[PDB]
This record gives C-alpha cells, structure tokens and sequence, in this order.
RNA sequence: AUGUUU
RNA sequence: AGGGGAUCGAAGAUGAUCAGAUACCGUCGUAGUCUUAACCAUAAACUAUGCCGACUAGGGAUCGGGUGGUGUUUUUUUAAUGACCCACUCGGCACCUUACGAGAAAUCAAAGUCUUUGGGUUCUGGGGGGAGUAUGGUCGCAAGGCUGAAACUUAAAGGAAUUG
C-alpha cells in the first residue's frame, strides 16, 4: 500500500490522520490558534489609527544603505508600538 | 557548535533552570 | 629521440597509399619522387616523409601494416590461399574412417542420420 | 547543393520517398536535415530559450550558450533539438538542425465523437524528463491548448488545437519540461489502440524496393 | 552520499560485530571493519640468511617463520600505505593484488 | 517448406562433427538457448547440429533475401574469423569487418567508416558487441555465431555452435556462404559438394 | 481511426511487432524488420519475395528476438524442428 | 522463452520442481510393502516414516526414522506400491 | 497474507503482458478473477484461458495477444452510482472510445457499457484498456 | 509467515489430489476406525493416531478412508480431549517454559518466548471460545496452567 | 615535532 | 546497595610541546571497567530503507535441510553412515551483471510492477531557525526519558552531481 488505509471503512482514521497533520500548515495553524488577535498588534485587521511619538532612523539591512525614515506609533485600538516606514521620496517632514 | 556539545550545554542550562526554580517557590 | 611526428608519418601514409605502383625501397630514388609528387617546403621535411617512406615500403614487405591501403591487401589477400591444400577437407581421413564422438553425440547422430561413421567410445 | 551521404537521403532526393510518414512507418534513422526539409517543406521553428551554460576553469567562465528549438507544421508533425554552442547564434542554427532531425509524427484524435478532422489526441499520454512529468490530456472542441506558454507553442507546431495538460515537478527547468512535453507527444504513436488492434501485412522497406541507391559508378 | 555499496565494513547479517585494536595505534575497530594484513616474514632475513647457515651447529637447519595477523584502522593503514585511496570504480574491486 | 535436398545430409552432418561444431559451452551456458542436446560428463554441452543446420539455412535465405550483396556485413574481430569473413566476403558479393571495427561505424557519417548495411553477421556477439549495439542504433538486423554461453541481446539469428574452436568457426562460416551461393544461383546444384574445400575459411597462424 | 462518414484521417498506421504485437514507433531504431527469402524449385531464392517479421527494440534489448523468430518462422514453415512449445 | 506450454510443462521440469511448485501439488512420497522376517502380511510402511515400524506380528524393526526417508533395517525387501 | 485474489491476478497478467510474454500463469483464480476475465476475453483484451482444477482454489492460464495496455483493480469497491461510473470512466480510461471500468452489479459482473445500457450499478471492480 | 517469528518456511504436507483411497488400500474403513479408536484408548492424540496409521499400515488420509477426520471420528467414539490437541500442547510448552523461567528468573530469552506462547495460546483460546469449542468463561491462568493440562 | 588570522 | 577491583582509565595529578595548551603526546590515577540484586530506556539502537502478501531478468558461490546418482574416498561382512563430487530442491546471509523498470542523482531486484496514479496495514514529515527550547503532565533516586509549544526571526537552509 500507500502508507495509509484503504479500507472502505477507513474513513475515520483518514479523517484523523488529515485533521492532525493539518497542524503542520503554517495558515491552517494561524488561524486555528487565532495568532492575529492575541499576537499580530493588528487585532486581526486591514489598518490601525494610531499616534506617532518618534522619528527614527534604521540603516537598512546590508547590502544596503541609506537609513530609512520610520516612526514609532502608538495604537489607538490596543496601545501597542509598532515601527511603521513612511514610503516616499521625502514624506517624513508630512509627518509630526 | 556541534550539536552534541550544544545539547550538553542546553542540559547544564536545564539543571540550572531546575535549581533556581527550585530554590524559589 | 628519433621518433616521427605527426606531419611525418600521416604524409608517409598518404604518398604509399596512391603510389605504390611508385617509388621503391631506396631513400635517394625515393626522395627525389616525393621532390615532384609532394609539395614539401622544405628539404628537412622532405628527408623526413621520403625516409618513413622507404621505412614504411621496407616493412611492406614483410606484412599488412595498420590503417595503411593502397589497394592491395585485398589483392594479396585473395592470392594467399589455401595454406595446407589437397590433403584434409577433415573429411572421411585421419581415422579408420570414422568419427571419434562420445556417446551423447551417437544420440545426437541417431536422432537423424542413419548414416555417420562413428567410434563412439 | 546537397550531394546526399545516408542512402535513405540519397532516396529521398531521387523522390523515391516523397512522403516522412513512410520514413516513419519504417522507422528509417535520419541523418540529415535536408531529408526533414525536403519532405516537410513548410516546417517553421520557435527558439524557446538561450541559457548561457558555465565551466570553471582558470577563472573560469567558458560560458558557452545552450539554445532549445522546436520545429514543426501544425500537421502532424514536431521536432524539438537542444544545442550548446560557442555563440547563440550557431547554436541556435544546430538546434535547428537537430529539431529537424528529431522530428516525429504525433497521433491527433477526438475527444467525443467522431466529426471529421481531428481536434485532440488519441489519448492521455505521458512524458517525463528529469522531475518534469508533462501528461497531455484529451480535450473537447474550443477548449485550446491548456499548457504553459513552452508548452503549449511546442503543441500548436505539433498541430494539436485541444488538449488539457498536468504538470508535476520543476517545470521552471523549461528544457525538461519541453523534453517531457515531446516525450509524450511522441508515445501518442505508441499507444496501441482497438482501432490498430488489426494485423497489417508489414509492408517492404523502401531502402529494399529501391536498392540502386547505394554505389558510385 | 553512500560511499560504498555495503559499508566500510564487512557486516550483513550480524548486527554486532566485537572490536579489535589497532596494533600501531590502538583504536578500536570492529573486527570486521579492520584492516587484517598476515605477515609470515622469516625468522632471520636480515641481510643474514647465509651468514646464520653458516654459524649453525646443524645442516639444513630450515630457519622458521614469525607469523603475525596486523589489524590496522583505517586511518593508520591508510596512513602506512597498507591501504590507499582508489577511485571511484577502483573502490569497486575485492581482489588482492 | 525447404526440400529434403535442404534437409540436413550425412555429408555435412560429418563435417560439421569433424569441426566438432556440436561442442557447446560447459554447464555455464546463456538461459536462451533450447539448441542443447543432453549435457555430457565433463561439462561440455552437445549443440543440437540438427539445430545449427536449419538455422544456418534461415541464415542463408535472409542473406539471399538482401538485395546488394554489399550491404551485408560480415563482422569478427577475433582472429579465428577473420579469414573467415575475408573469404565470405570474397565468395558472397558481401563487404567483410575484420579486425577493428571502429565504432562510430554505422552512425557518425564520417568517411573511412559508416557502411550502411542491411544485415549484420558477428563472429562472436560478446567480442562484437559494439558492432551489436550500433545495429541496434541503426535498425540493422543481426545474424550470430553463438555458442551456448553467447549474449543473445540484438541477435535475431543465432547460429548454434562452438566459437572456441577455429575449425568450428570457418565451417560454420563456409556453410553459410556455401548456402547464400547455392539460393543465389552461383551453385546450380543443391547436390555437388562445393569443389572448394572447407579449410580456405579457417585460421592459419604459421 | 476514421471520421465520420468513415475516411481514414490518421497518418501513418503503425506496424506491430511480430513477436510482441506492440506498436513499432518512428524512433524505434532498435526494432528490426527481417526478411527470409522464399525458396520455388530447388532454390534461386525468388528476389523480392519474402516471408517478413517485424521485431521490437524491447524484444531485441531483451535479447529474446532469436527465439521469437524460431517460433515465428517455424510456424510459418522455414523451420522444421528448432523451437519447442513445452519448456 | 516468451512462448510457453504452461499447461503442459516437460516431465523433467515437473519432476525438478518443488512438490507444492509443479502444476499441481503432490506428494513424492509413496508406500512400500516391506518383507517382513515372518508372515501373515507383507508390512506396508511409508516412505518418510517418522516411526520406528516394527513387524505387525513381531518385535524386528523395519525402519529408522531419519530427516526425510527413513531406512530399512539393512535386511528387508521392499515393493514400492 | 493475501486480501485481494483478484489484485494478485491482474497483477500477474500485468507484468507478463509488459514483459511480453504470451501466457501467464495465476494463483488462486477465484470467481471473480474467472468473471473479470471472462469480460477481458469478450473485449478481447485477452486470448484463451483455462483453470487448472487443483483440489485447491484451482488455478488459470492465460493466453496474452499484446492488446493489453493494463489492467488493475479499484480497491477498495467503491460504491458507484450511475452517474459517478462517468467520473471514474474519466479518471481511469485512456480515452472515451475505448477501455472499460469494471463493475460488480447485482445484474453480474460487467464492463460501464453494458452496465449503463442495462441502467444497473454497483461497486466498482477493475478496468481494462 | 511465522506468525511469532521472521521465518518464511514453506515445509508441509502436500496431499494428493486424488480424493479416494490408493487402490491397493485393501482394509476396511470399519477396521481403520477401530484402530483409530484403539490408539485413542491408549492414549494418542489425533495427530499421532494419523502418523502411526501411515507409517505402520497403509492408510494415506483416515479421511480420504473412512470419510472422516480422525478427531471427528474420537469426538463420535466419545474419545476427545476436554480441550484441542494444539491448545493443549502449546498450555504443556507454557507450563515447560515458566517453570524453567521460575527456577531461572534471568533468562530474559526464555522470559520472551513464554510471551510469544502465551500471545499464541490467548488467540487460540479465542478462537475455540468463539466457534464453542471451549466454555465462553475458558480462561488460561499462569498457575492453573498445569491445573488443566493435568 | 610546531606554524594563528584575513 | 553488596562483592570484586588484574587491566585500561571520564575526573584529578604531573612531564613535555605551545604564545597560551588546565588539549592532542608521556607517566600515574579515582569513579568506572567485572559480578549480584535493583533502576535507567537512551545510541549514526543504521540497511540512516516498517511489517504481511503477489509478481517482474540472468548467474555463480555459500550456510542449514532434503532428494537422486553406474559417482570419489573412507570399512563391518553384503551394505552402511561420515567427508567430498555432480544435479535438483526449500529456506537464509549475501554477492556479480544487466537494467525492461525506478530515481534529482548517487544508485536500486527493490528504492521496480506509480499521472497507464488503488493488494492490506501501522508510524512519521510539511522551508530554515527559535527548539526538542519554555510551560504543563507523566515516569525516574538522580541523571534524565516520553509528551511538547509560542513570541520572534529569516530567503534561503538543504540533497545529489559537474568543472575548477
Ligand atoms: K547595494
Ligand atoms: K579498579
Ligand atoms: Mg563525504
Ligand atoms: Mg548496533
Ligand atoms: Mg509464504
Ligand atoms: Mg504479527
Ligand atoms: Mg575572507
Ligand atoms: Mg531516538
Ligand atoms: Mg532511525
Ligand atoms: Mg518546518
Ligand atoms: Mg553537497
Ligand atoms: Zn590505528
């Protein structure tokens, strides 16, 4: 055989046999544990307001250069502070 | 590190683990 | 060392190859030929190829040599036959007329052939 | 000119064989390209890809370059040659000759019934080439060509205009892929079916019914 | 990869095979794994055969042999030249020389 | 469908046990050939010669059956076969491989080599095997002298008998050229024994 | 394998094997088709007539071609007693 | 090979075969009628005996079990039914 | 051990058939291996074939004519409708013009075709092509 | 194969396929079955009433003789054993086993193959209670083992 | 016998 | 925990190398090595290949059993076992060649009979780390065993093979 049972009343033991191994998906597991709402400071959503309290330059990761302009923000939902880049030429003096 | 010696080290780590959890309670 | 390239011994093959009906076994009646039937550019050269020649048309008389035909191994091939002629065919001779089988080709034999003069031991 | 070598071209350029499905039926080993040429004249070829190919030697990078090909005319008939090369561009011209010589009839059929002209092949069929399995699958009318790009040029040169096809392994190696593909354009041909289950009287070789092709007066 | 079709050793069947010790460095090898060489090297060779005949109180004394079974590692037979390293198709061959 | 005249006769029955022809390979010996009468003491196999006559005939008719008889190839490099395939060559219109047979011959269009044959016959299929696997590249069927513990792989037609033996292997060579004539007209009678003399086609090392 | 109102519209019918009745296919260049001449009248071994075996490359790889053609010849006459059914 | 009689392998092929291997199983034991050193019957004894037979009406034993046929006591004769 | 006859048979035909052999030979040749057959040899997929009457299951040969491309069976025996026999013709079947999935019915045992021409279904056997 | 082993032995008996007796099989199935039934009386098990009736007569198969097996000829005599031949053997092999293993107590290879007995006594035992040849409450006990062997 | 690092 | 403790020898002590050398090397030497009575339950516990069943090449060896032979040698008195030879056979450890076939390949008679995908059945894996970690449970005298996450992090890690 397989390594699995044939039998047609084996439909318990496939059954089973899915449902365990379907832990080692990294999307079933996620949303099974629901890691978005406990972890993730997104509480399982698209955006998040929130309130800037710094300015920050991180060098980017080697090869690479040229610091990159982030803030740290404070969640208006939850409370937690997240480093979110601001995409553009420019675009931090936008932001206070 | 080899892995025989990082395991031996993550059980020294382990017994000390033990005896500071023992020592509190 | 005195051994011969390449472009000494492929020429050699070359000239015995269309002219044996050619120069002979002697080097001085040899390079002479080679001076007018081979574009050689230079007397060194030409000493060399003339020379493996008479070596090569020197051995030839002593049997086929390898990748070398001239068209006449066939010919010689087809004359030299019959080495050992007009005595044995290994026919009905070299016994008392008979054959010398053993027991399990006399079976053979009888599975056909009523007729086999045979010995079997 | 030509001036042919292999008697099967020599036949061939006298126009005793003037068609490749008795080459094929007598599976007569082709030599040379000019056999291909001029017994499917309007044979066009698609170049897939040129891949530069990398030795190590001495700082290395002899970087030669490997060109895959598929001739063929969308009846019946395709060739696929792989060639590395030097430069692209006389690889990529014996390429074209190997596809030539490569070339092989492919078994068209239906799907459903059987309104005239086939459509689809004859039957599932299979191909594999290195981790590439290509299996080419029946389809009905309108359906198309469902293969990837590579894939499915290699079967509108093969003439087929319906079929579905599965893929499994590294299909981003696109000249197993395309191996895998013509192998299983080529087992179409193999597949014995109820409709060939009917004995033939094994027709004589053309090698043997024009035998004065072999000889220089 | 697997570099040889059985093993490095000579074992199939057996599970456990007890050790044997290098006689040049004494590490312990399975004795079926050992290099095993038989030395039956004369008594006297010595530049010398001759030259003990002749002090010999007996005629045709018939010098014996040492008999002496080497069991070598394998990195001190390969380091002796008991042993040496073959090819890859070279590997695939049991015959003495 | 053959006569009683293409029936085996006493004549060259005794011949060919006089090349002891019948002398097969010893108990080791290749499980695809039924052309084994009972094994004698000592090892040695007994070839059905009854056998080795009707295959050599079928033989003979799928070489008169060629065409051109220059595109039957007659192939040994072991040296008790070359005169052989020489004289073979020389009385059938066939074009003989002795010695070296240069692989590449049958593919690789290159001159000095690549013959492009019919038909195929091998001294030896073990010591020709190269010219075994370039027929087989190329379509080309494949006659063989095999004894018993012969490869039969690409080998449509085995003659059955003992290639240990010089006189075994220029019999069996003369009878198969003998045949090929006698279907082509060359011998008008199925009946004379071929004048010339079955040692033309063995080895001589002096 | 014909249309509708029933033209051959395949190319190139294939030939089977003798042996093995498979499908020899156009790159099959291990298959081998044999001719035997036919014999009328004590010989002359009529030129183009022939009794004709197709033998697959499989066949011949496994080195079986040589009994199958006893076996096919001898049904076919050519051959009187060579292969044998019981074995 | 390729081409066989199954259903009618050679006698000498059966006969090499395996007694559960031929074409159908069978034993090749068999049964003997054994000279008994008295009268009254002519002992009937098997083949591979496993027993230690002795004389229906007598106390001599006819044969000694072994690990396939057994023996026969050295003086005996022995039709083999 | 041995939990499907039938398995071993079309297995052994299927080996001899892609090793070219005209004949084969098969243990314990039950019923329904006779059956499947049976269907085989009507199709023509198969030559002539006789059962050995051993005083056991008994045994069969079978005659081979090269127009097998496979047989196997379906275990387990699915439950098949009527209109689940087309899903596993199109899974199973080379193409839709030839090859047959096998079935056991209460009608007997038979090929789709003539399953669905008598409108009867059952557990799903085999398949032959 | 081995049910309790890794051996692939295929050694048995092949019976023949001829179902009646030989033909120079001249006694009387009533004779054959008094002998059965005498053997029995001494003390045989079935088993060994068969092997003595093909070693020292003639009878091939007291089944293919008197059309009946031997243990269905003792069970209609009023001869058969209070329980199977095999289950009783294989509770004397146990019984042999534990008390080599309780006047031995490290041999861990005896105190395996008792297991691998008592393993095959439990499903032998299971199958007799399931066809009724054995009480449904049969129950084999390491120190009644002997208690119902004797 | 010893001979580190890039 | 008793007994025993020759040898070798985790620790430890020393000599020497060395830039350092609390390593390799040398000399000792405790525990241990051995045994009894109990624990422990882990190994590259490996064939890194679950078990049962069937089929698909060829070959010669070899172990155990059996069968046969005009067999050789061996003696007891016919004959006999024994050893050997030959052939066959069943079962086993393997091996050689070829691969229809399989595989990414190395290679594989199974790792084949798989996109022409289903003989039965158990166990395991789902990119690399974090991590066999934390925690809880359970077993253990302990060492530890079994079970066993997550946060976080990362575009490779890895396999076989090729040329340098
Ligand atoms: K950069
Ligand atoms: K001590
Ligand atoms: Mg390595
Ligand atoms: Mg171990
Ligand atoms: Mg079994
Ligand atoms: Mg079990
Ligand atoms: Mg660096
Ligand atoms: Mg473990
Ligand atoms: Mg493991
Ligand atoms: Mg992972
Ligand atoms: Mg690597
Ligand atoms: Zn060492």
């Amino acid at each position: 055989g397989k390594g699995k049972p044939r039998g047609l009343n084996s439909a318990r033991k496939l059954r089973v046999h899915r449902r365990n191994n379907r832990w080692a998906e990294n999307n079933y597991k996620k949303r099974l544990l629901g890691t978005a709402f406990k972890s993730s400071p997104f509480g399982g959503s698209s955006h998040a307001k929130g309130i800037v309290l710094e300015k920050l330059g991180i060098e980017s990761k080697q090869p690479n250069s040229a610091i990159r302009k982030c803030v740290r923000v404070q969640l208006i939902k939850n409370g937690k502070k997240v480093t979110a880049f601001v995409p553009n030429d420019g675009c931090l003096n936008f932001v206070d | 590190m080899r892995a025989k010696w990082r395991k031996k080290r993550t059980r020294r780590l382990k017994r000390k683990r033990r005896k500071v959890r023992a020592r509190s309670k | 060392g005195r051994v011969r390239t390449k472009t000494v011994k492929r020429a050699s093959k070359a000239l015995i190859e269309r002219y044996y009906p050619k120069l002979t076994l002697d080097f001085q009646t040899n390079k002479r030929l080679c001076d007018e039937i081979a574009t050689i550019q230079s007397k060194r050269l030409r000493n060399k190829i003339a020379g493996y020649t008479t070596h090569l048309m020197k051995r030839i008389q002593k049997g086929p040599v390898r990748g070398i035909s001239f068209k006449l191994q066939e010919e010689e091939r087809e004359r030299k036959d019959q080495y050992v002629p007009e005595v044995s065919a290994l026919d009905l001779s070299r016994s008392n007329g008979v054959l010398n089988v053993d027991n399990q080709t006399s079976d053979l034999v009888k599975s056909l052939g009523l007729k086999l003069p045979l010995s079997v031991i | 000119g030509w001036v042919p070598v292999t008697k099967l071209g020599r036949l061939v350029k006298a126009g005793k064989i003037t068609t490749i499905e008795e080459i094929f039926l007598h599976s007569l080993p082709v030599k040379e390209f000019q056999i291909i040429d001029t017994l499917l004249p309007g044979l066009q070829d698609e170049v897939m890809n040129i891949k530069p190919v990398q030795k190590q030697t001495r700082a290395g990078q002899r970087t030669r370059f490997k060109a895959v090909v598929v001739v063929g005319d969308s009846n019946g008939h395709v060739g696929l040659g792989i060639k590395t090369a030097k430069e692209v561009a006389g690889a990529i011209r014996a390429g074209i000759i190997i596809a030539k010589l490569s070339v092989i009839p492919i078994r068209r059929g239906y799907w459903g019934t059987n309104l005239g002209q086939p459509h689809s092949l004859a039957t599932k069929t299979t191909g594999k080439c290195g981790s590439v399995t290509v299996r080419l699958i029946p389809a009905p009318r309108g359906s198309g060509i469902v293969a990837s790009p590579a894939v499915k040029k290699l079967l509108q040169l093969a003439g087929v205009e319906d079929v579905y096809t599965q893929s499994n392994g590294k299909t981003r190696t696109l000249e197993n892929t395309l191996k895998a593909a013509f192998v299983a354009i080529g087992n179409t041909y193999g597949f014995l079916t109820p409709n060939l289950w009917a004995e033939q009287p094994l027709p004589v070789s053309p090698l043997d019914i024009y035998s004065d092709e072999a000889s220089a007066q | 990869p697997k570099k040889r079709a059985s093993n490095g050793r000579n074992k199939k069947g057996r599970g456990h095979v007890k050790p044997v010790r290098c006689v040049n460095c004494s590490k312990s090898i399975p004795k079926d794994k050992a290099i095993k060489r038989m030395a039956i090297r004369n008594i006297v060779e010595a530049a010398a055969v001759r030259d003990l005949s002749e002090a010999s109180v007996y005629p045709e004394y018939a010098l014996p042999k040492t008999y002496n079974k080497l069991h070598y590692c394998v990195s001190c037979a390969i380091h002796a030249r008991i042993v040496r390293v073959r090819s890859r198709e070279d590997r695939k061959n049991r015959a003495p020389p | 469908s053959l006569p009683a005249t293409f029936d085996l006769t006493p004549e060259d029955a005794q011949l060919l046990l006089a090349a002891n022809t019948h002398l097969g390979a010893r108990n080791v010996q290749v499980h695809q050939e039924p052309y084994v009468f009972n094994a004698r003491p000592d090892g040695v196999h007994v070839i059905n010669v009854g056998k080795t006559w009707e295959k050599l005939v079928l033989a003979a008719r799928i070489i008169a059956a060629i065409p051109n008889p220059e595109d039957v190839v007659a192939i040994s490099s072991r040296t008790f076969g070359q005169r052989a395939v020489l004289k073979f060559a020389a009385h059938t219109g066939a074009t003989p491989i002795a010695g070296r047979f240069t692989p590449g011959s049958f593919t690789n269009y290159i001159t000095r080599s690549f013959k492009e044959p019919r038909l195929v016959i091998v001294t030896d299929p073990r010591s020709d095997a190269q010219a075994i696997k370039e027929a087989s590249y190329v379509n080309i069927p494949v006659i063989a002298l095999t004894d018993l513990d012969s490869p039969s792989e690409f080998v449509d037609v085995a003659i059955p008998c003992n290639n240990r033996g010089k006189h075994s292997i220029g019999l069996i060579w003369y009878l198969l050229a003998r045949e090929v004539l006698r279907l082509r007209g060359a011998l008008v009678d199925r009946t004379q024994p071929w004048s010339i003399m079955p040692d033309l086609y063995f080895y001589r090392d002096p | 394998m014909e249309n509708d109102k029933g033209q051959l519209v395949e190319l190139y019918v294939p030939r089977k094997c003798s042996a093995t009745n498979r499908i020899i296919k156009a790159d099959d260049h291990a298959s081998v088709q044999i001719n035997v001449a036919k014999v009328d009248e004590e010989g002359r071994a009529i030129p183009g007539e022939y009794v004709t075996y197709a033998l697959s490359g499989y066949v011949r790889s496994r080195g079986e071609s040589d009994d199958s053609l006893n076996r096919l010849a001898q049904n076919d006459g050519l051959l009187k007693n060579v292969w044998s059914y019981s074995r | 090979v390729l081409v066989q009689d199954l259903l009618h392998p050679t006698a000498a092929s059966e006969a090499r075969k395996h007694k559960l291997k031929t074409l159908v199983q069978g034993p090749r034991s068999y049964f003997l009628d054994v000279k008994c050193p008295g009268c009254l019957n002519i002992t009937t004894v098997f083949s591979h005996a496993q027993t230690a037979v002795t004389c229906e009406s007598c106390s001599t034993i006819l044969c000694t079990p072994t690990g396939g046929k057994a023996k026969l006591s050295e003086g005996t004769s022995f039709r083999r039914k | 051990t041995r939990s499907s006859v039938l398995a071993d048979a079309l297995n052994a035909i299927n080996n001899a058939e892609k090793t070219g052999k005209r004949q084969v030979l098969i243990r314990p040749s039950s019923k329904v291996i006779i059956k499947f057959l049976q269907v085989m040899q009507k199709h023509g997929y198969i030559g002539e074939f006789e059962y050995i009457d051993d005083h056991r299951s008994g045994k069969i040969v079978v005659q081979l004519n090269g127009r097998l491309n496979k047989c196997g069976v379906i275990s387990p025996r699915f439950n098949v409708k009527i209109g689940d026999i087309e899903k596993w013709t199109a899974n199973l079947l080379p193409a839709r013009q030839f090859g047959y999935v096998i079935l056991t019915t209460s009608a007997g045992i038979m090929d789709h075709e003539e399953a669905r021409r008598k409108h009867v279904s059952g557990k799903i056997l085999g398949f032959v092509y | 194969g081995r049910m309790h082993s890794a051996g692939k032995g295929i050694s048995s008996s092949a019976i023949p396929y001829s179902r009646n007796a030989p033909a120079w099989f001249k006694l009387s199935s009533e004779s054959v079955i008094e002998q059965i039934v005498k053997y029995a009386r001494k003390g045989l098990t079935p088993s060994q009433i068969g092997v003595l009736l093909r070693d020292a007569h003639g009878v091939t198969q007291a089944r293919v003789i008197t059309g009946n097996k031997i243990m269905r000829i003792l069970k209609s005599n009023g001869l058969a054993p209070e329980i199977p031949e095999d289950l009783y053997y294989l509770i004397k092999k146990a019984v042999s086993v534990r008390k080599h293993l309780e006047r031995n107590r490290k041999d861990k290879d005896a105190k395996f193959r008792l297991i691998l007995i008592e393993s095959r006594i439990h499903r032998l035992a299971r199958y007799y209670r399931t066809v009724a040849v054995l009480p449904p409450n049969w129950k084999y006990e390491s120190a009644t083992a002997s208690a119902l062997v004797n």
